[PDB]
């Protein structure tokens, strides 16, 4: 029915602990598998912490709230969500000074809101600048991903895909240097060729089918016309539908649907254009006017995908076809093919210029391969994502989590009252991360872990963190394991505010 | 530590029933290696009865009641879409692979550990199969000897000399001069009213 | 059915699997042992109902009695136990400090343990650390005694151990008992709490007691007799009663006048036993059990003192110290066996005539505290503070160095030992951090009896020890958590309590943690 | 009896209606205050709505009892009355209801509770209203500046509050106005809150007048105008159609020119009746013609295209501009001369870092400004606006209100110990509940406290003997009316302070809260059906 | 649940471990038709008392009747 009292805080303790020990061995890439015994008998076998806590069923509120903010991450980051539900589980795990010291959350929570703002200032001081300008070190950067996948093979290619893609859409000039992957980036497979064909395409490729073969084949310099209304008759105000019986009234009725078809589309055709781009559908009336046209017939384009258009080739967007000026002409249009390049058409607008926009082609064997390819291809989109809005890596394999620890112990010492001994808790929860590399590998834990922050005290924290691989230590500046500020940011934010948030509830009560 | 209506392991006890399955599988599909090995039937249940020491299909067509025994199972197919052969081999490898980590993995250690070392024992062992492996040239002698170490781990050692000629004469008809081949360029008839030992060759084709 | 019970094979005793954590089992012995007296901790110790062996109802404070009445059958317990039995050789005090900082080691070794650490490892770890804290306590030492044998000394330092046992009569206590030991400190070299006795006696309170001088006995002198200076004293344990004959000594009688003729024998030889005793020398006779009517103007005939000792051990305390010895015959003339006494008197004393056994002649070097109160169970809950209050300085008359109390030495100690462990690099800081940690349960144990927030305690120990101000201790008060300094407040603990508990507390510790299967057996 | 029902009697009733309310208190108890903590609200579906506002969880807080729905009830009665004290209401019956439930357990029958109670909120408000402080210490007083600076501590801006705290004061006190018989109340749309990159946060200014992020586009227009004319049209002087939905259709190429020939003169005579008006500082809406900004270079005209909605709907109310939506009076076209022009006194564009902000000075009637959060990056900027926004309302409230009293348990720690003396002169039956009732209203300090991670056992009797010796004696030596402080967890003075609430709250949350104790003390029986 | 089924892991099809001698099963149905069969041999067999699908009684002692109405499983 409802909880109360101390039963809340430490039934949600563990329940987000219960989630985070899951997943506690698919970290690094040494990662445990995991068998997920589906309804019907079934069985997955995968290592994915965002698919694994996806299919599982969860009955706890506080368990639903720490998926649903894995789910936030990976729309943002696709890297590093595993870490924050491990942080998470841990900050909240340390239930001795929670009840059995009978210290309140406030007190609690504002050790942990003091430290959030000591591990952020910590990351940015052991962090390093990348010359974002020489691609090589955006290789090594982005092979954290390519590693362990079948893209090996043309690793190099899946860096100057993403590298250069994710240029094209950082528009630098308004300031703020914002991305939009998912729309200016839009990806659309091709079938056909090999894994080496996947190349970026410098337009907007619309996967618009060809109807007719009355159409532009090849052209030199396009003019796209872009217009958000129906080429059909003129309907009334509300949906109702044309009833008619008398044989005398059809072809009144029928007139009406012919002109005023008829006469939007000469419109259309002054220009003498090559394709006529709409946001609504083409009736079949409206069609036989493109094919005798010579040109292409486009449909079924939404607004930013119209927007990139006239940015390219240089059209303009009106209301209706009848207000159709000069201005809107695709003249300094690259070409316009609609080839069936591997039993499926393709529309290529493809230009000369960088409108803030641009499309990847994903060549391929087999729908598996390309699949592959494409999963991919878009986390490595991501660190350029992460990198062009902040070029600052920290070290990874375990040294950031101990790095911030040392300065939070060291910092704990000038920190006189109560709130020392969750402040502290904060750091050993961060020992966590290396806990669960050394625990993959196989290496002993205690000896390593131990030696590990030896290392740290003594020697520069900025390296000297693990080696997932073969288990021993190593220096970041040695092995390229560097990952991004911003995602270590926001997985550092998102673990303390997690936690926070489960803290304060104290009364899961129902009602609507 | 775990949700109501539903169930975790979360021990080292999860691999063990892994371990036991594969053990069990291995037990069953032993006895039917070789030409001497038994055979396993088939019910369907409908009344439908099939005897077959093809591993491929004591694993695809039979429906196994352990959950994680049936993900060896889809391999087998795997196994049989590349190559055809070594789908009975392939599970006793397995049984006795997880058998052996057992012993080393009680003792304390870690499983990441073992499967290291099974990656080097394969190229190790994928090196030493290059040096074993005789080029000779494909005579009709030498593909005897294939057909009959392939056809006498499926019959009776009774159709080894029937099926023998027939299966090799209807490769080299359809190769030449170093031509890919497609053995969808043989047609395989059935037909009753005689005994088993009545197979023979069709150099044409069969209509219905 | 299989499969059974795992590592079970020695008379089925429960064998914990490496599941059930066979170590952790006896550590929760060892932390139960410590709820017990945890809260006894301190001045505001919480007292405990206990109930005797004989079904006798007892109100105390005291660990030593806590745990002689609570029968400890876990082993593991008893080797903590024995840590308090020898905490009481070499000195009287300190013994919930074993039981205290022995399960906060325990307590804090399950923390490791659960970590992965090796139990070997935990142990050279409390071992560092014990060796470590030894070569830190000197440093603590903030004043020493002066051995000026002044009670306005004696009584300043006592404050301390008598607080905890019996709190808020700390001063009268404290008086009393300097002026009892002051009077043996000349003899050098020879202090032991067997001189200083103790004799209680119903009164109207604490207030109404005194010291006095030789051997005290509360049972009043029954003969006629004021004082006398004898030194023959026969001792008897048989009472003055009807005589038996120990041969057949067959008593036959038949008529009235032959009831009254042997009834007349019988006085005439009781008159002759009792002439006896002055033929051999002797004017002072003891009696155990009860002494007759005419057998008591006997012994005022030839002013014989009689005395009546009815306890047992007041009997015992004589043939020690005098060397009269009880014989089982009722008045043998046995002049050998017989003591040797300075002076012998009566003497009255807050209303009561005591017995007195004084040493005129020679030099002296036995007293006694005679006690009032008016309940049995108060003067012996008061009894058990002068003996943790003697022994307190028969360990001064060692070297004399003391340390600041309530919790002060164990957050310096503490600080001091974790220092050592964050610069000593490998494993045994883990082990030596948690020695750290155990010695802040002490001041959680006076905090949480006083009715403070423990951890706010601890946060303002540190902080004025982080600025240097050592010799700050808990403050005890209900309505202030703050703190104070010990030393101007006179708080102050003595050195060899607190070594030879942390050496006995930490070998208990690591005995328990070297053991990790408990096995019965059969001769 | 035989029933179609069910029916249950006793005392035992009101112990069960006594046990739902105080369930219902809880689940609002230690969200009490501005530290409260946050609840999880599991609908039938499966959502979560997460707060710690105690009127929201009552809203949406179903228990299905009749007692709880009085409650419920009773909240409606409070958020529309005043909308403000609904968590204190439940949380005060609710101890109102344990405490006589415990009298009744001693042949106390609920009649004689019933009439102590309401005894005791009549002297209540009594020694509330004897002991207020009217709206006052505006300004060369300083009860204001103190309950700015507490509420912006939360946030960084707290680094220096009392810079921050004078721009709040200073414009809390600029937008007030009488409008009504004496009344003034401040308005709920306030100060606009714009900011810039001006290298620190210091270097925020105060502005007496608004502010808007435009500009006039051309560099032709002044930049400094003195006319009191202010035009405020919302019609679009570019190319007019007939709406977005209808497309004029058009077939003749030839009648497509004559559209664009007669569409750019008819602005011509459009941009003529506007310039005629003499409205120099001109705002448009809907966008400006290209040519249209050329005429007001040469007119000199400070117009402004693309202006928003709602800052333009804040400047007609300013100068007092009549929004017109259409030129064509439904057969021709004016201006509507003396109908769209305001009066102000200056304007002036001033230089602010990255966005040049329009300033109007002295309009003719606005009781608004605007202030330009001058900070370092955009993460600073947004949190000053939302302190500020908070503490803007803080004072406005107080201010707003004609009277108000100490908060924090100052008045439940006072009423302690007046009725709890009251309750000895009445006596017949009544100086038991009217004890209780003071014990009563000692929960809102002692929740507080546990909210605020202290000791309430402490506080609450530090309160009431700060709040005692004001009763033994009226001299100076004695503090009076001392609040409560979370933070520090030790009394304060709410005067210096500024911990400030309605007279209405207090004196209705202890009517309503004693009513419906009154209400669940009446029931001693249950029929069902 | 621990101690698993021995060899019983396909369709819940019993399989009769190395002591339960699965092929000892199969010899006993065999071995149990032809004791229904050997008393129908020669001269002097014994007749069966057949009872057919549709409830009719037939007697015979011809061994590929009796396989046709008893219904080999
Ligand atoms: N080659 C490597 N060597 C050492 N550590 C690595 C390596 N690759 C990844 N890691 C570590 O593993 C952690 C998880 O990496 P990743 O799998 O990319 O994110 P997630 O586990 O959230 O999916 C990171 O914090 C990183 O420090
Ligand atoms: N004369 C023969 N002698 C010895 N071993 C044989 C002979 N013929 C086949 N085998 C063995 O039988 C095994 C199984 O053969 P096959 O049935 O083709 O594969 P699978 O059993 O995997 O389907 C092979 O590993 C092979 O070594
Ligand atoms: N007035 C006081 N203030 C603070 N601490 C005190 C005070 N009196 C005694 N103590 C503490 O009580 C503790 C226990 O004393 P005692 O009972 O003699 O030993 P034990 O508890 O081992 O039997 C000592 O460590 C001492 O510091
Ligand atoms: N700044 C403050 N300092 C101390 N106490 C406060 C402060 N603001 C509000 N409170 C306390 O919080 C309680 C609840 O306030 P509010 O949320 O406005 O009403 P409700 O909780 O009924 O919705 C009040 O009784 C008041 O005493």
């Amino acid at each position: 029915k409802r909880e109360s009292g101390r039963k809340v805080q430490s039934g949600n303790i563990n329940a987000a602990k219960t989630i985070a020990d899951i997943i506690r061995t698919c970290l690094g890439p040494k990662s445990m598998m995991k068998m997920l015994l589906d309804p019907m008998g079934g069985i997955v076998m995968t290592n994915d912490g965002n698919a694994i806590l996806r299919e599982i069923q969860v009955q706890h509120p506080a368990a639903k709230s720490m998926i649903e903010i894995s789910r936030t991450q990976d729309e943002e980051v696709g890297d590093g969500t595993t870490s924050v539900i491990i942080l998470a589980g841990e900050m909240l795990s340390v239930a001795e000074h929670f009840l059995e010291q009978q210290m309140h959350p406030t007190v609690v929570i504002s050790a942990y809101r003091k430290a959030l703002d000591d591990m952020i200032s910590t990351l940015k001081k052991i962090s390093i600048p990348v010359d974002i300008s020489d691609s090589d070190m955006m290789l090594n950067i982005i092979n954290s991903s390519i590693t362990t996948k079948a893209i090996s093979r043309w690793s190099s290619l899946a860096c100057n895909i993403a590298l250069d893609a994710v240029k094209m859409v950082q528009f630098e000039e308004n300031g703020r240097k914002e991305i939009d992957i998912k729309k200016y980036a839009r990806v659309e497979k091709i079938p056909g060729g090999i894994i080496e064909d996947s190349c970026v395409l410098r337009g907007v490729m619309i996967n618009k089918d060809v109807t007719h073969p009355r159409m532009r084949r090849y052209i030199k310099n396009p003019r796209i016309v872009l217009l958000d209304s129906s080429l059909e008759y003129k309907k009334g105000e509300s949906q109702t539908d044309i009833e008619i019986t008398r044989e005398e009234d059809f072809t009144r009725i029928l007139q009406m649907e012919e002109e005023y078809i008829q006469q939007l589309c000469e419109d259309i055709i002054q220009l003498k254009p090559d394709v006529v781009i709409t946001e609504k559908g083409i009736s079949d009336l409206a069609q036989h006017y493109l094919m005798r046209a010579n040109i292409t017939a486009i449909r079924r384009v939404r607004k930013t995908d119209n927007n990139r258009i006239a940015r390219a080739c240089g059209a303009r967007i009106v209301s209706r076809p009848e207000e159709l000026r000069e201005d809107d002409v695709g003249t300094g249009a690259g070409l316009l093919e609609i080839k069936k390049i591997g039993d499926e058409y393709f529309t290529f607008i493809t230009d000369c210029k960088d409108p803030k926009a641009c499309t990847i082609l994903l060549r391929g064997a087999s729908k598996e391969i390309l699949s592959e390819v494409e999963r991919n291809l878009q986390d490595a989109m991501q660190v350029c994502r992460n990198v062009l809005l902040d070029p600052q890596l920290v070290p990874g394999g375990g040294a950031s989590e101990m790095a911030v620890a040392h300065a939070l112990t060291e910092k704990s010492k000038a920190m006189t009252g109560v709130e020392q001994w969750p402040y502290r808790a904060v750091a050993q929860a961060l020992e966590v991360i290396p806990r669960t590399l050394i625990q993959n590998c196989g290496a002993s834990t205690i000896r390593l872990l131990t030696s590990l922050r030896a290392k740290h005290t003594q020697e520069n924290c900025e390296t000297w963190g693990v080696n997932g691989e073969t288990g021993t230590l190593v220096d970041m500046k040695e092995l390229g394991i560097w990952e991004p500020l911003a995602v270590k940011l926001q997985t550092y934010k998102t673990a303390v505010e997690t936690a926070v948030l489960l803290l304060r509830i104290d009364d899961i009560v129902s009602g609507h | 530590t775990l949700n109501p209506k539903a169930e975790v392991a979360r021990a080292q006890a999860a691999l063990a029933v892994n371990i036991s399955a594969a053990r069990g599988l291995q037990d069953v599909l032993r006895t039917n290696l070789g030409p001497k090995g038994t055979m396993k039937m088939l019910v369907s249940g409908a009344g439908d009865i099939k005897l077959t020491k093809d591993g491929n299909v004591l694993l695809h067509e039979m429906q196994i009641q352990h959950p994680t025994a049936s993900l060896i199972a889809k391999v087998a197919t795997a196994q049989d879409d590349i190559t055809g052969d070594g789908t009975t081999s392939n599970v006793l490898i397995i049984g006795e692979l997880l058998k052996q980590a057992d012993l080393y993995i009680s003792e304390g250690l870690h499983p990441r550990i073992i499967t290291e070392g099974f990656e080097a024992a394969k190229e190790k062992a994928l090196q030493f199969l290059e040096e074993v492996k005789v080029s000779r040239e494909m005579d009709r002698e030498t593909l005897i000897d294939v057909a009959r170490t392939s056809l006498r781990t499926k019959v009776h050692a009774e159709l080894a000399d029937v099926l023998t000629e027939a299966v090799v004469d209807s490769i080299l008809a359809i190769k030449k001069q170093d031509e890919p081949i497609d053995l969808f360029m043989i047609e395989i008839m059935e037909m009753k009213h005689k005994s088993e030992t009545d197979t023979s060759l069709i150099r044409g084709l069969v209509l219905d | 059915k299989a499969p059974g019970f795992a590592q079970m094979l020695k008379e089925g005793a429960k064998h914990f699997s490496g599941l059930e954590e066979a170590v952790y089992r006896n550590i929760q012995a060892c932390k139960e042992l410590a709820q017990t007296t945890r809260t006894a901790y301190g001045p505001n110790g919480m007292n405990k109902m206990v109930i005797n062996h004989l079904e006798k109802l007892f109100v105390t404070n005291d660990a030593a009695t806590i745990l002689r009445e609570l029968e400890v059958q876990h082993p593991a317990a008893k080797m903590i136990v024995m840590a308090s039995h020898m905490q009481e050789q070499e000195v009287g005090d300190g013994t919930n400090f074993v039981l205290v900082f022995a399960g906060a080691l325990l307590e804090l070794a399950e923390e490791l343990l659960r970590i992965g650490l090796s139990v070997s490892e935990v142990i050279e770890g409390y071992e560092i650390a014990c060796r470590k804290a030894h070569e830190i306590l000197p440093n603590l030492v903030c004043c020493s005694a002066k051995n000026l044998r002044d009670i306005d000394e004696v009584s300043s330092l006592l404050r301390t151990s008598i607080m905890s046992k019996q709190y808020g009569n700390e001063v009268f206590l404290a008086k009393l008992i300097a002026q009892a030991c002051v009077s043996i400190f000349p003899d050098s070299g020879h202090f032991n709490v067997d001189n200083i006795r103790v004799c209680k006696i119903l009164g109207s309170g604490i207030s109404s007691s005194s010291v006095l001088h030789g051997m005290v006995f509360k049972k009043e002198t029954e003969g006629d007799v004021t004082s006398v200076k004898d030194a023959k004293i026969a001792v008897y344990s048989c009472p003055f009663d009807g005589m038996i004959t120990e041969t057949k000594g067959t008593v036959l009688i038949k008529t009235a006048e032959e009831l009254m003729n042997f009834s007349k024998g019988e006085e005439n030889l009781m008159d002759a036993q009792v002439k006896a005793i002055a033929d051999t020398g002797a004017n002072v006779v003891v009696t155990g059990g009860k002494v007759a009517d005419m057998a008591l103007h006997y012994a005022n005939k030839y002013n014989i003192m009689l005395v009546r000792l009815n306890s047992k051990w007041d009997l015992r305390r004589l043939c020690k110290t005098v060397g009269a010895t009880a014989l089982p015959r009722l008045t043998p003339p046995v002049l050998e066996e017989m003591g040797h006494c300075d002076s012998v008197y009566l003497s009255e004393v807050g209303d009561t005539q005591v017995v007195v056994f004084k040493h005129e002649k020679e030099d002296g070097a036995i007293s006694t505290i005679v006690l009032r109160g008016s309940t049995d169970n108060l003067m012996d809950d008061i009894e058990r503070a002068v003996d943790d209050g003697v022994n307190t300085f028969k360990v001064l008359t060692r070297d004399k160095r003391l340390v600041p109390g309530g919790g002060a030495t164990e957050i310096e100690l503490a600080k001091q030992i974790t220092s050592y462990g964050e610069t000593c690099p490998g494993l045994e800081q883990y082990a030596i951090k948690k020695f750290a940690e155990a010695f802040e349960a002490i001041p959680r144990a006076l905090a949480e009896n006083s009715g403070v927030k423990a951890n706010e305690v601890i946060s303002k120990l540190y902080a004025v020890h982080q600025e240097g101000n050592k010799n700050v201790g808990l403050d005890i008060e209900a309505e202030v958590p703050a703190v104070k300094d010990m030393l101007e407040a006179g708080i102050l603990d003595t050195y060899l309590g607190k070594y030879w508990a942390i050496k006995l507390a930490t070998n208990a510790a690591v005995t328990v943690l070297r053991v990790d299967q408990i096995i019965m057996a059969k001769p | 009896l035989s029933v179609f029902g069910d029916r249950s009697t006793g005392e035992t009733i009101r112990s069960q209606n006594v046990m739902a309310a105080a369930s219902i208190a809880n689940i609002v108890k230690s969200s009490l205050g501005p530290v409260g903590l946050d609840k999880m609200l599991v609908d039938d579906i499966g959502d979560v709505t997460i707060t710690n506002d105690g009127a929201t969880i009552l809203k949406l807080l179903e228990v299905e009892h009749p007692a709880a729905k009085v409650l419920c009830e009773l909240a409606d009665l409070q958020d529309k009355e005043v909308g403000d004290g609904t968590t204190s209401v439940v949380i005060i019956a609710a101890e109102l209801l344990k405490n006589a439930d415990e009298l009744v357990k001693q042949k106390i029958h609920p009649t004689s509770v019933i009439s102590g109670y309401r005894l005791a909120c009549k002297e209540a408000v009594r020694y509330i209203n004897e002991n207020l402080i009217v709206n006052t210490d505006e300004l060369g007083r300083d009860c204001l500046i103190n309950a700015a600076k507490t509420s912006m501590s939360s946030k960084i801006i707290g680094i220096n509050g009392d810079f921050f705290a004078n721009m709040v004061v200073d414009a809390v006190l600029a937008i007030k106005y009488t409008d009504i018989r004496g009344q003034p109340r401040y308005p709920v749309n306030s100060v606009n809150i714009l900011k810039a990159h001006g290298r620190s946060q210091m270097e925020s200014m105060l502005i007496s007048g608004y502010a808007l992020n435009c500009v006039v586009g051309s560099q032709g227009m002044p930049k400094r105008i003195v006319n009191a004319k202010i035009a405020c049209l919302d019609f679009s002087l570019q190319k007019t159609k007939m709406k977005l939905g209808v497309q004029v259709v058009i077939t003749d190429p030839e009648k497509l020119d004559q559209i664009r020939q007669r569409e750019s003169d008819i602005t011509k005579e459009r941009i003529q009746k506007i310039l005629a008006t003499g409205a120099n500082v001109i705002l448009t809406t809907g966008g400006i013609d290209d040519m249209c900004l050329k005429y007001f270079v040469e007119a000199g005209a400070m117009a402004v295209r693309r202006v928003l909605k709602r800052d333009l709907k804040r400047i007609a109310k300013a100068s007092g501009a009549t929004i017109l939506s259409t030129l064509a009076n439904l057969e021709g076209e004016e201006t509507f001369e003396a109908a769209m022009l305001g009066q102000a006194e200056e304007v002036v564009q001033e230089r602010i870092c990255d966005d040049e902000l329009i300033l109007i000075k002295n309009t003719k009637a606005r009781t608004s400004a605007s202030i330009i959060l001058r900070g370092a990056n955009d993460f600073m900027c947004d949190e000053m606006e939302r302190s500020l926004h908070d503490a803007l309302c803080v004072v406005k409230r107080v201010l707003e209100s004609k009277s108000v009293v100490p908060g924090g348990g100052a008045v439940e720690a006072a009423l302690s110990i007046y009725l709890e003396n009251y309750a000895t002169s009445m006596g017949s039956r009544e100086q038991l509940a009217i004890a209780e009732f003071a014990r009563s209203l000692l929960v809102i300090p002692n929740t507080l406290a546990v909210n605020a991670a202290q000791d309430s056992t402490d506080l609450v009797a530090k309160l009431r003997a700060f709040h005692n010796e004001a009763q033994v004696n009226p001299e100076r030596k004695n503090l009076k009316w001392i609040g409560l402080d979370l933070s520090n967890g030790k009394p304060r003075d709410n005067k210096q302070a500024g911990v400030f609430e309605p007279t209405i709250v207090k004196v209705k949350s202890l009517k309503f809260a004693t009513e419906a104790a009154i209400t669940i003390l009446r029931i001693d029986d249950l029929i069902k059906l």
